[PDB]
């Protein structure tokens, strides 16, 4: 629960040498992958990567990545999100698309494989749409309208009847997927579009913003917990990642920042290394303390909190 | 700006 007092520092144990829009584990930590403007998935292993630096998959797309998400029970898939707002299932061993979901209009931002039901995944878009998918199904099951670009969409980890929907609109839309004629709740606080939402646990959920703050909520009793702040976030998607305690997120001064939950200022920072470099995907691997970040130059660096 | 994140202010 109160681990940080462990901690001052992040250490580099490695470090892989444009944009990566989405660094995200499989499901096992073995695996990961990262994408963005460079139009190809790579497939990276871990403990290669930690002990040694080539992709072990190289996927190649129509368009450039926004989003990856790892299919929580098939190990193999994973889905993307693309600036042509496709939507993809694809396999990491044959190499082949196994679904291109083609319904939304625009940029599709983000995509999100559900842990609970696993064959559920949902995305969201510039066309204010949100749309939850069967990998069973060519078409949508759900569809949301809303009034407002969607940045950012995320099951709750137990249970895929909820999702909170990142809008450009300020606000967090937390939707029951079984009645979406309303959303259970909608969570204002920050002052710029909500970029990502992340859930800690079943009913603590995260959001960053670029309005310069991450924010905490509770999703059990709708309410407001607590506001981050110190890193530079005002114009673009840096990365949000937490997990059980903490909070890491990117900055558009080249720095990961690394926040415990219970406390408003950085437990830590990492400056990655003149040029104006953000800090642009970041990934826990799971509660541990160890971490996978990007730059917009294509730097992934695998960070550990560190005494 | 590829990754600029939306900026909303419509109705």
């Amino acid at each position: 629960a109160m681990t940080f007092t462990r901690y001052s520092r992040l250490r580099v144990i490695a470090e892989i040498r444009n944009i990566v829009s989405s660094i995200e584990f499989d499901r096992d930590d073995e695996l990961f992958a990262t994408a963005g403007v460079s139009r190809c998935i790579k497939v990276f292993d871990f403990s290669s990567v930690v002990n040694e630096q080539c992709p072990i998959v190289e996927m190649s797309t129509r368009s450039k990545l926004s989003c990856l998400s790892w299919n929580k029970h098939e190990k193999n898939h994973i889905a993307s999100s693309d600036y042509e707002g496709i939507v993809t299932v694809w396999d990491v061993t044959t190499r082949q698309s196994l679904m291109e979901y083609e319904e939304h209009e625009k940029r599709a931002w983000s995509v999100d494989f559900s842990r609970t039901e696993p064959s559920m995944l949902v995305s969201g878009s510039d066309d204010c749409k949100v749309k939850v998918w069967c990998t069973r199904q060519e078409a949508s099951v759900i569809n949301i309208d809303m009034k407002a670009n969607i940045c950012c969409v995320k099951y709750n980890p137990g249970s895929s009847n909820y999702i909170a929907v990142g809008s450009a609109d300020h606000h967090i839309h937390y939707y029951d997927l079984r009645n979406i004629s309303q959303p259970l709740h909608v969570f204002s606080g920050h002052k710029k579009a909500v970029s990502y939402v992340k859930f800690l646990s079943n009913n603590e959920l995260a959001s960053a913003s670029t309005d310069s703050t991450l924010r905490l909520w509770d999703v059990k009793d709708n309410l407001p917990v607590r506001t981050f702040r110190g890193h530079t976030n005002e114009k673009n998607f840096v990365g949000l990642t937490v997990n059980s305690e903490y909070l890491a997120c990117g900055s558009e001064t080249n720095e990961v920042y690394v926040y415990h939950k219970e406390i408003t200022r950085p437990v830590t920072s990492h400056r990655f290394g003149a040029g104006s470099y953000f800090i642009s995907a970041v990934c826990w691997k799971s509660d541990s303390p160890t971490m996978l970040t990007a730059n917009s130059q294509g730097t992934i660096k695998v960070l550990v909190l560190a005494a | 700006e590829i990754r600029r994140v939306p900026e909303f202010g419509g109705y």
